[PDB]
């Protein structure tokens, strides 16, 4: 199941690294593999999914489509503009008034005390989104703080060398 | 009247775009082996 | 104002070859007229019949977009030039390479040969160009000076012998025998990516977006402008009779009058069947060797040719 | 001064046309004077080109068009290179030159990307210019197919009912099936090690798993999306699916079950052979001995002519109809289980970033869709030989034939079909004609299209392995009376359906 | 500043140079020639063994 | 002349976050599905 | 204990508490 905290890092991971790259997204979560939140995202979390009531003209087209083509409910959805689960769903249900897969689901909230892996998580989410950094240039960069100790250390060593009387010469 | 996309007509074809009069020669594979001099020597 | 332009009469579309599987870069006309070349952006060479426009024979050796080709009148030597940096000699008594001119560092843009002696001079991207001795395949001189790719060059037996255009907007008239520049030519705002020069007059001109100038050999002194043609020129082509061609880069041909330079005529070609209408575009053009036809290569992977009017006269194209 | 060889061919490509690209507009169609962004443009060039090989329409809000015309230029140069070097480089790969394993792998992902984007615009003409098949074709084969169905007294399949005796033994089948893929027990991954997990846990607890599965099959529509890749066999490719375990079980159990049923109630005649009863090399040889054991079969005097043909439906994939697929199983089975079966096809099918949605054709690598594949193939041998004479071959229902046998003599002989066999999509049948039945037929194929100039004899394949004593001599009437028979049994089959 | 280098593929090789012989192009023959008329000599040709094609 | 920049879903070589909207933005039916439809269910 | 937080944990504050983990800015290079 899905759960509010993952979901909310789910549109902070997509927001930062992209549409596509799902291995990445699926690794800053425990707990999921890239499908999953592929289909989370293109199934809920998506901002152009709609969730609202069916204005009377999109039950009447529903229907009518429902009629055209039955059972095709991916090539019906995105002639109405809603996923194939609430179309599915709210065809049932207009079939009855006049008569799993946790993707859809919406997410359980989140606990007073987050069990302490769910706070680890944000915590290491916040650490990967933070740095935009590689390693390689991290590292030359961390080389950098530790060469102007080098200079730095040694200048003094050899103002005072050379302040004891020895005129060094390196070569 | 349903075009099976076997068909699909795309592309109005070269007598319609050029004109009537206009000639067109399409050129797949060559005459000619290659074996053939383009200028032929001397005996 | 001016006297008034010599009538020309118009050109008018009479063939369209298609069989390349890209661009068409460049084009040639064999000196005894019989069979014109084309280079393609398919690193195929193909020779068509110019009587019939048959294709005579495929030719495959480059390993990418041939840039240049070009027909020796004193032998019979097919020269070729690539975008992989590689200048080739077929022999066409075999129809087969030869002879491979080599130390170019970038793509070859172009090239052109020595009407008397026998030597080459290709133009490349690394902005400079060489001058090579066809029989030993030796670079006798690289002209460098440019700074920035040299679109093109041409070269004559009168002197100045060798005239660049280059991207950095710049023309240079050079000395063959000394190997560096005598003048200088920064009119232009844009790169001059086409040079011709008039058969029988000591004149040449030089072609931009800007507009077409021309110049007066051989320290390149101005002399006119001509404007209209607002489009990346690609191709400058000029008849015995006065007709100079202008090619654009968008597909439109203007027509031109060299003397006086009035714009005659105004072409707007179509595209082949399958082409979008973003991929109009005209490479390279050349008259026939009587000088009755023009042949253009074109970005739609045709080769389309125009022969005069016969039935046109004063009173019914008059010359504004 | 380095050439240009054979690993710098792509690197080099790009180098030069992007050269290109700079000196083109960049530097001569500006007037974007401040500073003319080219190396924002060179993005968009790159940005261009991913969206073509991932089949996106690529549209940037606010972006001049002189630019617009030079990158959709330049995309259509370097997608005429790319989709140029993979028809060469397969035309090595087929006929057997390189042995290089880097060509192998970048080939086979090439026309794996120009597949799904020749498969995207397929579906969408479908969508667009509506059934191929009319109204007319798909009534009379829906009522061809009643006629069939209720002259046989056949039996509708029932959903399985709660305690049918057989589930666990069908269950049991369904997973021993499943588990054949990872004999090997491989690296294998983690979706193969979650599968093995369900089937497992399914192999443990029978009930928990078939009442999930009965639930699927009654409640759910919609599914999940499939994987394709591609098999690479050197001379063709094959395509792939890869569905997820949970649906894969529920398509399993469904897959015996239907089977299962079907043999029973004798859903298929004896012609639609990849039958359980032989191996091929029997059917050859019982193909060989039934035409053999015609009567007065190999006798000329009269003028008598056999002629043999074989051909192949030329696809039936992929040229299925849901909509009209939904009402032809809803004949044999329950309204849910050929809801499921048909929703069940129309599904997302994904390749790296690449995704559409099947509306026309068939998924085969669904676990029914053998069952979908010869019932279809059922309707279209109606169309091709006639109710009549498939009530001929199949004998009457309450006393079925065999293989190639018929009741008596007499009705053996009142017609040309003598023999057929319907490999899952390739067809073979065996005529026998009388010189006045093969007049007649010569006399209206050449009614139609009249060759007065005798070439009918040259269009005419033969099989150049035996020697010419023993190849077909091409005498006009036989030619023509080839022609004339494929001329006919090709006119019987909607050119919207399927052609040969 | 000479190097003394070499290469496989500097060796003398092609050393003769072909000229154009007397009657495959000679540029004697072409300053002669009267090209507009010939050439609408073998186009009238090509025309007529095309509609003989048809 | 103002050229808009890239935001490619490939490459983020700087890691740098838009939002969902910017990110995301850089059909037909016939009218025989009625006729064939409605003839079957006849 | 499992029971409804409070407020929520909406991605905004994650990219805010990233945004404000700034240490990669890092301190300058010491002035001597």
């Amino acid at each position: 199941v899905w759960r509010n905290t993952e979901d909310e890092i789910l549109k902070a991971a997509v927001m930062k690294y992209g549409k596509n790259q799902w291995s990445r997204i699926a690794s800053l979560l425990h707990r999921k593999s890239a499908k999953q939140c592929k289909a989370r995202w293109y199934e809920w979390l998506d901002p152009s999914i709609k969730k609202t009531e069916w204005s009377r003209e999109e039950e009447e087209k529903l229907l009518h489509l429902a009629k055209l083509m039955p059972t095709q409910w991916r090539t019906i959805a995105p002639i109405i503009g809603r996923t194939a689960a609430q179309c599915l769903e709210h065809y049932e249900f207009l079939l009855d008034k006049a008569a799993p897969n946790p993707e859809t689901k919406p997410a359980r909230p989140d606990p007073i005390d987050m069990d302490e892996d769910e706070l680890e998580m944000l915590s290491e989410a916040r650490a990967r989104l933070a740095n935009t950094q590689g390693k390689k240039a991290k590292r030359k960069a961390r080389e950098k703080q530790l060469e102007e100790a080098r200079r730095l250390a040694a200048l003094q060593k050899r103002r005072e060398l050379r302040a004891a009387g020895i005129e060094i010469q390196k070569k | 009247e349903v075009v099976l996309h076997e068909d699909k007509k795309y592309y109005p074809t070269a007598e319609e775009v050029y004109g009537p009069e206009v000639e067109t020669i399409v050129q797949e594979e060559d005459t000619q082996p290659l074996t053939e001099p383009i200028i032929k020597p001397v005996k | 104002t001016m006297p008034k332009p010599q009538w020309h009469p118009p050109w008018k579309l009479y063939r369209v070859i298609s069989g390349h599987l890209g661009w068409v870069r460049c084009i040639a006309v064999e000196p005894g007229n019989q069979w014109f070349v084309t280079g393609s952006a398919d690193r195929t060479i193909k020779i068509w019949d110019l009587a019939s426009g048959k294709l005579k024979l495929s030719l495959t050796g480059h390993i990418s977009t041939v840039r240049g080709v070009i027909v020796s009148t004193r032998s019979p030597y097919l020269f070729s030039c690539g975008e992989d940096k590689q200048v080739k000699c077929w022999d066409l008594e075999y129809n087969k390479v030869i002879r491979h001119y080599h130390g170019h560092l970038s793509a070859v843009y172009g090239l052109d040969l020595h009407p008397t002696i026998d030597v080459l001079v290709t133009c490349s991207r690394d902005s400079t160009a060489r001058i090579w001795d066809v029989r030993t395949k030796a670079s006798v001189h690289t002209l460098s000076g440019h700074t920035n790719a040299v679109a093109t060059v041409r070269c004559q037996a009168a002197e100045p012998q060798i005239i660049t255009g280059s991207h950095d907007t710049t023309i240079r008239l050079w000395d063959l025998v000394a190997g560096k520049t005598r003048v200088t030519l920064t009119n232009h705002k844009k790169s001059v990516r086409a040079v011709v020069l008039h058969p029988r007059h000591y004149t040449f001109a030089s072609g931009s977006p800007d507009n077409i100038k021309q110049w007066k050999f051989p320290d390149g002194s101005f002399i006119q402008n001509l404007s209209g043609h607002n489009a990346i020129i690609n191709t400058l082509t000029v008849n015995s009779d006065g007709v100079l061609v202008s090619g654009a880069d968008n597909g439109t041909m203007h027509l031109w009058d060299w003397r006086t330079g009035y714009n005659f005529q105004r072409v707007h070609a179509a595209v082949q069947p399958g082409s979008l209408d973003s991929e109009s575009g005209i490479f390279a053009c050349a008259f026939d060797q009587s000088e009755s036809r023009l042949l253009t290569a074109e970005a739609d992977k045709t080769i389309k040719v125009y022969r005069e009017d016969d039935t046109a006269t004063e009173e019914t194209h008059p010359v504004s | 001064a380095k050439t240009v060889t054979k690993q710098r061919v792509e690197s080099h490509f790009d180098l030069e046309l992007r050269a290109a690209v700079m000196h083109d507009i960049l530097d001569m169609m500006p007037e974007g004077i401040k500073q003319n962004k080219a190396r924002t443009i060179l993005q968009h060039l790159s940005e261009a080109w991913r969206c073509w090989k991932a089949n996106i329409p690529w549209k940037v809000p606010g972006l001049p068009t002189p630019i617009e015309n030079m990158i959709l230029r330049y995309v259509k140069a370097k997608a005429d290179w790319w989709t140029n070097t993979a028809h060469y480089n397969r035309e090595r790969i087929r006929r057997g030159a390189t042995v290089d394993k880097t060509v192998c792998k970048k080939n086979l992902g090439r026309l794996t990307r120009l597949y799904l984007k020749a498969e995207q615009e397929r579906q969408h003409n479908y969508l667009k210019d509506g059934p191929y098949i009319t109204a007319e074709e798909a009534v009379a084969v829906y009522t061809t197919t009643v006629h069939w169905l209720e002259s046989r007294r056949f039996s509708p399949i029932p959903f399985p009912p709660l305690s049918y005796k057989h589930d666990t033994k069908l269950l049991i089948l369904a997973l021993e099936r499943l588990k054949e893929a990872y004999s090997v027990k491989s690296r294998l991954n983690q979706s193969q090690r979650e599968e093995l997990g369900l089937i497992e846990q399914a192999y443990d607890n029978p009930h928990e798993a078939l009442s999930r599965i009965k639930r699927h099959l009654l409640t759910q529509r919609a599914f999940k999306e499939v994987g394709i890749e591609f098999m690479d066999l050197y001379s063709h490719l094959v395509p792939v699916y890869d569905v997820e375990p949970l649906e894969k079980i529920t398509d399993a159990y469904l897959d015996q079950y239907l089977w299962y049923e079907a043999d029973k109630r004798r859903l298929f005649p004896p012609w639609i052979k990849p039958a359980d009863t032989e191996p091929p090399p029997l059917l050859v040889y019982k193909w060989c001995q039934g035409i053999n054991n015609l009567q007065d079969v190999w006798e000329t005097s009269e003028g008598e002519c056999n002629v043999m043909l074989e051909s192949r439906f030329e696809k039936m994939y992929e040229k299925i109809d849901l909509t009209l697929l939904n009402r032809l199983l809803r004949l044999i089975v329950d309204h849910n289980i050929a809801d499921y079966m048909t929703a069940k096809n129309n599904v997302v099918i994904n390749y790296k970033d690449m995704n559409h949605t099947n509306s026309y054709g068939i998924i085969r690598g669904l676990q029914f869709a053998s069952f979908i594949v010869q019932y279809y193939g059922l309707v279209m041998d109606l169309l091709v030989l006639g109710l009549h004479r498939a009530s001929e071959m199949a004998g009457p229902p309450q006393m079925p034939n065999d293989f190639l046998s018929f009741q008596d003599i007499a009705t053996e002989a009142a017609h040309p079909i003598r023999l057929f066999c319907r490999y899952i999509d390739r067809i073979h049948i065996f005529f026998r004609f009388t010189a006045d039945e093969a007049r007649d037929l010569i006399q209206r194929y050449l009614t139609e299209h009249p060759d007065p100039n005798n070439e009918n004899i040259v269009g005419y394949n033969n099989k150049k392995c035996w020697p010419r004593d023993a190849r077909m001599r091409l005498m006009k009437h036989d030619v023509n009376l080839g022609r004339a028979v494929f001329w006919d049994i090709k006119n019987r089959l909607p050119r919207s359906v399927t052609t040969v | 500043q000479l190097s003394k280098q070499y290469s496989s593929r500097d060796l003398p090789s092609h050393t003769k140079i072909k000229y154009r012989q007397t009657t495959q192009d000679a540029p004697e023959e072409v300053r002669n020639r009267d090209f507009r008329r010939e050439l609408e000599e073998r186009e009238r040709a090509a025309a007529r063994e095309k509609n003989r094609d048809r | 002349w103002k050229i808009p920049p890239c935001i490619s879903n490939w490459k983020n070589a700087k890691g740098y976050t838009i939002p969902l909207d910017k990110r995301l933005a850089a059909v037909h039916i016939n009218e025989n599905f009625a006729k064939l439809a409605e003839a079957l269910y006849i | 204990n499992k029971a409804p937080a409070e407020v929520q944990i909406t991605a905004e504050q994650l990219l805010r508490e990233a945004k404000e983990r700034e240490l990669e800015l890092l301190p300058p290079p010491p002035q001597q």
